């Protein structure tokens, strides 16, 4: 019963977004079936992304977008870039099962 | 700019060419120009990464006269809006034995930008009203929240001034600058807790606590929970009406419409009634304090000092009784929410007072007055700067608040950033002692001593006014906040068009840097003609020398034309010494005589009455001479595009040639009086044919010779005597000692300035109190190398800073229009 | 100084810090040459223009 206000605002699950939509964006797409060829993959630096890998604390992050002064703190007056490659890739790691939401450091 | 060699001391612009009129439109001085030199931030915005706490001073290498280089020697930023009402004496905190420094404005209504009735106002008169003259009908054509008999008594005879949103927007520009001290600890400098109380180290960690009415000395808790006004003992009265019929029969013209655009379902929505009632009434309603955990120099005695900011000591308003008319939903006939008032709650503070508020009274019945110092005391811990910013954005949607807030903001900076005077010493870094008048004696950026209070608080004396500011009248506000009138300075905008200073954490850092070019412009004004400090103090009515009365007469704003302010002569000299010297224009407001519309800056609205920027000696004694010198020179040189020739960096010793002078090839001559022992520099040709100025003559502006006079009193053993070598009435420093900047505590690997490096050498005295000319003398034995340095046959070893000149172009983003954000490149055709 | 003085053309990263001649002695390379300051998590320590 505790407040878990660390996500973006959700109110309805994924299937209502995905089954009712004619043309749906990339970052909110259904996960295709498990045991198939071409099943479930991600987006690496071939699509322009970069990995963070804070491996000193055994703790690595996805292939996310390039920073440009967004690394630890955002600039006063700027926020997160619309990137669908990296938001797909971030929820691709939230579904693994032991996920930490920590920091640049 | 500082000098690389003597060939750019010599080829420096003059004073008369740099005080000329300019026709360029220049960008505003944002305060980022000093910032991108004295800190690690050059590029862009930084939330909490950039530790502004440690980045609070001018840093650089120095070069002594003896050929040695000092590595990391620092000069303090010499301006703060915080007077330490608890002083750390002997490593421990004690109460101040000093009165509080108060200012007072001269609020009056002047002919601003003209105003005209709109199509809505001509629609109410022509239609509806005029058409009730045939139908025997008394119907209600209610506009948005008010009766038709409330709009009908306001769509009436209009005053021919036009309103200026200046007093309410300086109060909004002023409580913002108070309530922005509690934002963080690594966003506010530590030097500005150390400008007056220099035996003090504030801490990263606990932020400042912006309290209210809890100062421990000389009253100043003006009703700690039974609050009154600080200027005049009294509590005021506020009443929230729904009609003009309830305002009893007495006031009814003073009644202020609260427009329904400032209160929407976007915020707390009832705090905006307190920002409205605080903008429209009176400043200060209470005496705000800033309490911060401080520690001594080594760090043992961690306590909490109490500060009082300077902008909670500025007496502005004169409206103590407010009657606010509230929008009544859509449309309803006349009647605890009797007639559908949205709200009127008391606050968040419990406030055991004379009317005895309990914790938070929700009450809007018909008349039922509250106090106003009580109603604003309850909303005194809630006015955070984000709420003030969105309130400014709700104001900007209905009136034009872009340029008027910036004029009111550098009015705030003009009369809020306040600096301690000087101390005369030989080398570098002298300060004053603890628990003394001299540490707390303090000046404006206009080289003008801030008056402190005479008796205990709340005050019945009401000292002399310092600055002419305008004000919003209620009667024109009631029709320009309602669609019934409009002007050119009141054309509405968007919340994107709110200035960059509003709601940002970096205001206490930026506002103390905006005040430095003000004191550079006034410093170069007062040093071109050297009239010491005595022939400025008692100069307004001296029957000797009609020239001097004309100087002090014209400097101040004591003229009028038609019912509006004529700004000062010779304050446009300071304004042109700002636009030419900095390539950035200061913010004006509009005043119209009739048809012709002209501009008045804080450079042109000061008032007479008050002493000038005195200098103290090492033992605390007054040394009223030199010229009104405030901040040390390198501020009046390095942060400058075009500094006139008499103020100039002594260039570094490069080869065999370091520092030279100006001789009879430039039209100068040596004085050489009665006795053979003391000789003077190459002064003007008029200096030997005067000895006393004529009654309409003063010191001729010569920057060949003012340079050549500070070139001799840098030697370290001069006397300021006379045409004949006799003493003067003015107080002379005890040796070859100059006014030198304030010493703050150092850090690791960080040095003090060495020798005439944090000093003010430009203040050459040239005009005594008696009207007689002051000559700087040397012994015949010790003037051979200065005279031959003037003749370019020798060199003088002087100390300097090892910095370089950059002076970048303006940015014009300043963290206030980051419209690049991806969700409005696509909502861009719809603007 | 062995890897500098006895050399016809020493690449730019190895270079003598020039002597203090006037007011200018030794300078650096900023974002006009395509560089930037690192500026990590904590506000206390900053890195050069890498």
């Amino acid at each position: 019963g505790a407040v878990v206000n660390c996500f973006s605002p959700v109110l309805i699950p994924d299937i209502w977004c995905q089954y009712f939509t004619a043309k749906l964006p990339l970052f909110a797409g259904a996960f295709p079936p498990a045991q198939g060829q071409n099943s479930t993959k991600g987006f690496n630096s071939k699509q322009g992304l970069m990995i963070h890998r804070n491996q000193n604390n055994n703790l690595v992050a996805p292939y996310l977008e390039k920073f440009a002064d967004n690394s630890s703190y955002f600039p006063v007056g700027q926020g997160p870039e619309i990137n669908d490659m990296a938001t797909w890739n971030g929820r691709l790691w939230m579904t693994t099962g032991n996920v930490q939401y920590l920091d640049y450091s | 700019p500082i000098s690389a060699d003597f060939s750019e001391v010599e080829n420096a612009p003059s004073f008369l060419s740099l005080a000329e009129n300019t026709d360029e439109v220049l960008k505003p001085y944002t305060g980022l120009e000093i910032q991108t030199i004295i800190t690690n931030i050059v590029g862009d915005a930084n939330p909490n990464q950039s530790r502004i706490f440690d980045q609070d001073r001018l840093r650089g290498n120095q070069y002594s006269a003896g050929g040695l280089v000092t590595q990391n020697a620092v000069s303090a930023i010499p301006f703060t809006n915080l007077i330490p009402r608890t002083i750390r004496v002997g490593n421990i905190l004690v109460n101040s034995a000093n009165r509080l420094q108060i200012t007072e404005t001269n609020v009056s209504e002047y002919y601003s930008n003209p105003i005209i009735a709109t199509k809505l106002s001509e629609m109410i008169s022509d239609q509806v009203k005029n058409n009730q003259f045939s139908t025997w009908r008394r119907d209600n054509t209610s506009l948005q929240g008010f009766n038709a008999f409330d709009i009908a008594t306001i769509n009436t005879a209009i005053l021919p001034n036009g309103l200026s949103l200046e007093s309410m927007l300086l109060k909004l520009s002023l409580l913002h600058s108070i309530k922005a001290m509690n934002v963080d600890a690594a966003s506010i400098n530590r030097s500005q807790y150390q400008v007056i109380d220099h035996n003090t180290v504030p801490t990263i960690g606990a932020p400042a606590v912006v309290g209210v009415n809890n100062s421990p000395v000389f009253g100043e808790d003006c009703g700690g929970n039974n609050p009154v006004y600080p200027f005049g003992g009294g509590t005021g009265a506020i009443a929230f009406h729904v009609t003009l019929q309830t305002v009893p029969d007495e006031r009814k013209s003073y009644a202020i419409f609260v427009p329904p655009a400032i209160l929407q379902a976007t915020s707390d929505a009832n705090e905006a009634l307190a920002l409205f009632a605080l903008s429209m009434s009176e400043w200060p309603h209470a005496l705000y304090t800033v309490t911060k955990q401080t520690t001594d120099l080594a760090g043992a005695n961690a306590g909490q000092q109490v500060f009082i900011p300077t902008q909670s000591t500025i007496h502005i308003g004169g409206r103590r009784v407010l009657d606010l008319i509230i929008p009544r939903r859509e449309i309803a006939p006349n009647p605890v929410r009797p007639q559908a008032g949205p709200d009127a709650t008391a606050g968040a503070i419990p406030l055991a007072a004379g009317q005895l508020f309990n914790m938070n009274f929700i009450g809007a019945p018909a008349f039922e007055e509250w106090p106003l110092t009580s109603y604003l005391y309850s909303w005194a811990g809630r006015f955070d700067i984000t709420t003030i910013r969105q309130y400014m954005g709700r104001l900007a949607t209905m009136v034009g608040v872009k340029d008027a807030y910036w004029a009111a903001h550098e009015l705030n900076v003009a009369l809020s950033q306040v600096a301690p005077k000087m101390t005369t010493a030989a080398g570098g870094w002298a300060a004053q002692a603890a628990n003394s008048a001299q540490q707390s004696d303090v000046c404006y950026s206009s080289l003008l001593t801030v008056t402190r209070s005479a008796a205990n608080f709340p005050l019945a004396n009401q000292p002399a006014a310092d600055m002419r500011v305008y004000d919003t009248d209620p009667a024109t506000w009631n029709k320009v906040a309602l669609g019934l009138a409009t002007a050119a300075n009141l054309v509405p905008e968007q919340s994107m068009d709110v200035p960059f200073v509003v709601g940002d954490a970096r205001t206490s850092f930026w506002e103390r840097l905006q005040a430095i070019p003000m004191c550079i412009a006034w410093t170069m004004y007062y040093h071109s003609r050297g009239i010491t400090t005595l022939a400025w103090d008692n100069a307004y009515t001296d029957n000797t020398n009609k020239w001097l009365q004309k100087m002090v007469r014209n400097t101040f704003s004591t003229t009028q034309s038609v019912g509006t302010i004529i700004p000062a002569r010779y304050g446009k000299i300071v304004c042109n010494l700002y636009k030419n010297m900095f390539h950035r224009a200061p913010a004006y407001v509009a005043t119209s005589v009739g048809g012709k519309e002209l501009h008045i800056t804080h450079f042109e609205r000061w008032l007479p009455g008050g002493t000038y920027a005195n200098v103290y000696s090492g033992a605390g004694a007054v040394v009223n001479c030199f010229s009104p010198v405030l901040i040390p020179d390198i501020w009046c040189q390095y942060f400058t595009a075009k500094l006139p020739l008499f103020a100039g960096a002594f260039p570094p010793a490069q080869g065999q040639n370091s520092t030279k002078g100006f001789n009879s090839k430039q039209g100068l001559m040596i004085h050489r009086n009665q006795n053979n022992n003391l000789v003077a520099p190459y002064l003007e040709k008029f200096a030997d044919n005067s000895s006393y100025f004529p009654v309409g003559q003063g010191p001729e502006i010569n920057d060949m010779a003012t340079w050549n006079g500070r070139l001799w009193m840098t030697t370290g053993n001069v006397q300021y005597l006379d045409y004949s070598g006799a003493a003067i009435v003015e107080a002379v420093p005890p040796a070859g000692e100059l006014p030198v900047g304030k010493q703050i505590p150092l850090l690791a690997g960080e040095n003090a300035p060495i020798e005439l490096t944090n000093a003010a050498t430009t203040c050459v005295p040239r005009y005594s109190n008696d009207g007689r000319r002051i000559f700087t003398y040397l012994t015949t034995a010790q003037s051979v190398i200065p005279v031959q340095a003037c003749n370019r046959a020798a060199n003088l070893a002087r100390s300097c800073w090892l910095l370089s000149n950059v002076y970048a172009e303006p940015a014009l983003q300043a963290l206030g229009d980051e419209v690049e954000d991806a969700f409005d490149t696509l909502t861009n055709s719809s603007f």
